[PDB]
RNA sequence: GGCCAGAACCAGCCCUACUGCAUUAUCCUGUCGGGGAUCAAAAUCCGGCGGGCAACGAAGUGCAAGAAUCUUGGGUCUUGGUGAAAUGAGCGGAGUAUUUGAGCUGCGCACGGCGCGCCGCACGCACUGGUUUCUUCUCCGUGAUGCUCCAUGUUGGCGA
RNA sequence: UAAGCCCAAUUAGUGAUUGCCCAUUAUUCCUUUGGUAAGGGCGGAAACAAAUGGAGAAAGUGUAGCCCUUCCGAUGUA
RNA sequence: AUCGAAUCGCCACCUACAAGACUGGAGCUUGCUCCCUCGAAGGCGCCAAGUAUAUUCAUGAUCACAAGACA
């Protein structure tokens, strides 16, 4: 029913729902657990901000194919997630030719989102255990059979 | 032999059902040459 | 495993004509892997006994007789097999099984192993469940004892297929290579 | 001693669709087959099992060959074979295997921290005991070296070297 | 960028997950008797009689047409594309209807059992019968005034 | 406790009738080539300069084949 | 010192032995009963030296040999 050209159209699988906890399978933060916040419009990539305080993962977009969305979720209806738009990750063109540099607006968005995400985790009955879950690092051990596991 | 198709044995994968789970997954063979040649993020990440 | 031979009843007759306005109807019991083989055996028996060919006959029915409830029984199987050296040899054997099809399938396996007789040279004359007191072979009657008990010795227990391993530590269950 | 295949013997199914289920021998067909049934299990109606696929347990209920379903159920409930089996370690191991098989990533994390917590506290208790009664390699090595070291250090020259090079520090 | 790579969708194919009709009687039960074997039973086994659905994850028995749309399966580095004529149950509009099947039943005729028309009819044929109790989506829509070929995405890497 | 011989199965008394591996074979897709080949188009429709949508369009056995669509065959000594 | 490399689980609890017609231990009734540590785990390691009051992680911008690797 929804138009395929609309920003609201999506095909994302159900497991990668907002609030779910995802395992990062690739990139700089491989093996880290993170929290799925939203999907960018036009069937875009997911946006994960598994709190940087817990594991160092900032507000970053990631393709859903490079993540394992576990069945363990967190109610994040209290998180706004509205200011996280496609414009946040856009970058100006570079013309023809040590603490990390983060723009002030990006820093404020990270501050507000993480604070609300942490508060929602605290509100959870298993929040302290889930906070430790977010700190845990996933790795493939000798003898592991990931193809046989439930997630 | 037909070299266009490779056969890979993966540890802890001993059933056909187990191998079905890995269909479509990315596979990488790592080796080294003699000289340092161009790679991904050659300019962005010189440490690579 | 479930038996490889199914119990078939084939009802057929010679096609009606002017010389035989109401041909006799014949009923046949056969243990065949499928109904096509069952009909083939029926028409062979009609040709050799009643002088009726398949090209001049009708198959009224060809249906499987279901097995009864699985009960440890003794089956008397009257069977015969052909060989070039000895012609037709007929024997009456007893088997321990839970069904007619299992007992007949066991008899066919026994004939193949101990006499090199294939399916198409074997004729099953009869098969029926018999009481304990009518069993003559001690190898069969030894299972009629009210207190039959024995250990399980010299058994090769293979692990489940998912957990099977190539190299395992000597006195542990840890799979080094699996 | 090994448990015999007899009428009433309780068995566990080793492999197949009924893997790790319990039944009663009920009847013996031949040297290779039996007729297993368990009223309390949903999938364990009376069926034929090969003797290579069954593990004879230690419990035997008092039934006759080819007994009725009611007679088997009464004998099983009276003998308390299933209740007695549930308390053993093998039954707990079988149940724990299913828990691991259906576990999620969160449950795997919970087991990992629980095992590590036990591992940490085992190290604490071992250290407390090993300080008093030396059993580890380093404490044993220290306890053997201590007597000779004290004799080697109780000399005037040892005192001078110790004091001079310590006050220098 | 006419290079490398990853995700998206579109069409076509290629693999699958989801199953209904018929059949079952040498069968299933209860009971009496026999027969059996026990310390005593029970069971295997044979008859008479009374009931029947071993029952849809009963049977490994015959045939299966179950719209990957509802309910977002996998693959396509084994195809071509990013809308340069998207013929779609899939795209666009319009309306809560349409008639497929299943149940339940009217008349006639066929069909089966009994010897003239009587009984039955599993529900066959015609009335495109009726009841809508359950189950469905339904209808309409774009010629080339394009003879032919080529030319229209997204995200990074590399290239200033 | 065959990796031998005879028989019988396809993950097994559970609930149905395709275990797996190898062809210059089969099906299907792309390309070439040749047909006893099958069809369509070929009376330039209109409009459109550069600075800043394009190009072609041959009445044809055979060419860089007039163009397009479609179907079938394709090895081979003398 | 060329030299950039492929390898990706550590241990001072496995790293001793032997038997699968049967080695946790008894009884006699010899296949059953009873006792036990109940006969189906080598220990750790997988991100707070431990299960809590925590804590710097980004701009390496969405995959790319882990851009590091003395556990
Ligand atoms: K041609
Ligand atoms: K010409
Ligand atoms: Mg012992
Ligand atoms: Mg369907
Ligand atoms: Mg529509
Ligand atoms: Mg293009
Ligand atoms: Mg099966
Ligand atoms: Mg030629
Ligand atoms: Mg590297
Ligand atoms: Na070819
Ligand atoms: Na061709
Ligand atoms: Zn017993």
């Amino acid at each position: 029913k929804v138009s395929r050209k609309s920003p609201e159209y999506t095909t994302l699988r159900k497991s990668c729902a907002p609030g779910a906890i995802a395992i990062i399978l690739a990139g700089r933060f491989r093996g880290r657990r993170a929290v799925i916040l939203k999907q960018l419009p036009h069937n875009g990539p997911l946006v994960v901000s598994g709190p940087m305080k817990y594991n160092g993962v900032p507000i970053r977009r990631i393709d859903s194919r490079y993540v394992i969305a576990t069945s363990t979720t967190v109610d994040i209806s209290s998180v706004d997630t509205a200011p996280i738009t496609a414009e946040v990750f856009q970058r100006p063109k570079a013309e023809k030719p040590k603490k990390t540099l983060v723009s002030d607006a990006r820093a404020q968005l990270q501050k507000k989102i993480d604070a609300a995400l942490i508060a929602a985790i605290k509100k959870d009955a298993q929040g302290k255990e889930k906070a430790g879950y977010l700190r845990s690092v996933f790795t493939v051990k000798p003898g592991d059979a990931p193809h046989r596991w439930n997630w | 032999q037909t070299k266009q198709t490779a056969l890979v044995r993966v540890e802890n994968v001993n059933t056909r059902e187990d191998a079905t789970w890995y269909v479509g997954k990315r596979v990488c063979y790592v080796y080294h040459g003699k000289k340092v040649k161009r790679c991904v993020r050659w300019s962005k990440a010189p440490a690579r | 495993v479930k038996p490889h031979l199914r119990h078939y009843q084939v009802v057929g007759r010679e096609s009606p004509s002017e010389k035989n306005p109401e041909p006799t109807v014949y009923k046949f019991e056969v243990f065949a892997p499928n109904f096509v083989v069952a009909k083939s055996r029926f028409w062979r028996m009609m040709r050799v006994k009643n002088k009726v060919k398949a090209t001049h006959g009708d198959v009224l029915s060809c249906k499987v007789v279901k097995d009864a409830k699985l009960v440890a029984r003794n089956y008397l199987v009257d069977i015969a097999y052909y060989s070039q050296r000895c012609g037709y040899t007929r024997m009456v054997k007893e088997f321990r099984d839970v069904s007619k099809t299992g007992a007949v399938s066991q008899a066919y396996h026994d004939l193949a192993s101990r006499h090199r007789a294939r399916y198409h040279n074997i004729e099953v004359l009869n098969v029926k469940s018999i009481p304990d007191h009518e069993v003559k072979h001690l190898s069969i009657a030894q299972y009629h004892a009210p207190n039959l008990s024995f250990p399980l010795l010299q058994r090769r227990t293979k692990a489940t297929r998912k957990d099977r391993a190539i190299f395992v530590k000597k006195n542990t269950k840890r799979a080094v290579v699996a | 001693k090994s448990h015999y295949i007899c009428a009433g013997r309780l068995v566990r199914i080793l492999r197949g669709p009924r893997q790790d289920r319990v039944g009663v021998i009920v009847d013996i067909v031949d040297a290779n087959r039996v007729l297993v049934e368990n009223p309390e299990d949903a999938k364990m109606w009376r069926h034929v099992q090969n003797l290579k696929n069954v593990e004879p347990l230690k419990y035997c209920v008092s039934v006759s060959r080819n007994c009725s379903a009611k007679a088997l159920k009464d004998a099983l409930a009276s003998s308390k074979a299933l209740e007695k089996y549930a308390k053993t370690r093998t039954a707990a191991r079988v149940e724990a295997k299913k828990a691991c098989a259906v576990s999620t990533d969160f449950e795997r994390y919970q087991l990992r921290v629980a095992r590590r917590s036990r591992a940490h506290w085992a190290r604490k208790v071992f250290d407390e005991k090993d300080a008093k009664t030396p059993v580890s390699w380093h404490k044993v090595a220290l306890k053997k070296m201590l007597k000779k070291a004290a004799k080697m250090d109780s000399t005037e020259g040892a005192k001078r070297r110790m004091q001079k090079a310590i006050a220098a520090r």
